[PDB]
């Protein structure tokens, strides 16, 4: 018998992303190539497949650095990073083969299906 | 607010 | 130029809660008289006045044990923390009065409000 | 996925 404010998920991934923005209780620096991301954990888990294997390991779950493979893309993933926060996804004709190449990766499974289905119209 |  | 997807703020919100129903990357304990209740910081800031306060604050932000004011009631908050997770509120007659208390003490705008309509109604 |  809950009631439900609309909402809520929205304004909290908002926060999530000012408290990003503002570098605010950010625990994990994501490598890609000479590139260096600052995020939660806990949101790059809830968004990515391959995130939530690395931290649920009883090891992973520990470190500060995280290094991708040295295929990933560093603007692929800023784009599916901002994704991950917001649920907006640049996506570009310049951008969509590294940004599904990434998602891929990453496991974002919503993500391939729309890069799929944009790739399969052009 | 609604009825979820 | 972005494409959005709807379920996104949902979907992180929802593996956000799973996360804590199995208690991973939790990193705090608050703390409502002889009760405890295991939370995400971001999660707890992001929904609340109070907490933002709180881990904002160059020395409370390193703090695994957060105390609540004694006149808060331990069920009242456990309704709080969960509508904070699921977006869900279990407003019922028995708890309505204690569920406004807190959530006025935790600077949670929205749910006062609600709490302030059903009264008035009532 | 829309047009936000
Ligand atoms: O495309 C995707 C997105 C995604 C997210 C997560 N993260 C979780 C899943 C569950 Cl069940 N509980 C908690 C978490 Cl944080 C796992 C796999 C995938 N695949
Ligand atoms: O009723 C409310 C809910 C709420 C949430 C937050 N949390 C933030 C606010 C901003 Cl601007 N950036 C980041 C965060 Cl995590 C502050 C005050 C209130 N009042
Ligand atoms: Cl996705
Ligand atoms: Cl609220």
């Amino acid at each position: 018998s809950c009631i439900q404010f609309t909402r809520h998920a929205s304004d909290v991934l908002l926060n999530l992303n000012r408290l990003r923005s503002r570098d605010i209780l950010t625990d994990v620096v994501i490598v890609v190539s000479r590139e260096q991301f600052r995020a939660h954990k806990t949101v790059l888990m809830a968004c990515s497949g391959l995130f939530y294997s690395i931290f649920t390991d009883q090891l992973k779950c520990n470190l500060s650095v995280i290094n991708l493979d040295p295929e990933i893309n560093p603007e692929g993933f800023c784009i599916l990073l901002d994704f991950m926060y917001t649920s907006r996804l640049n996506l570009r004709e310049g951008n969509i083969m590294a940004v599904m190449a990434t998602a891929m990766y990453l496991q974002m499974e919503h993500v391939v299906d729309t890069c799929r289905k944009f790739i399969k119209a052009s | 607010w609604v009825i979820p």
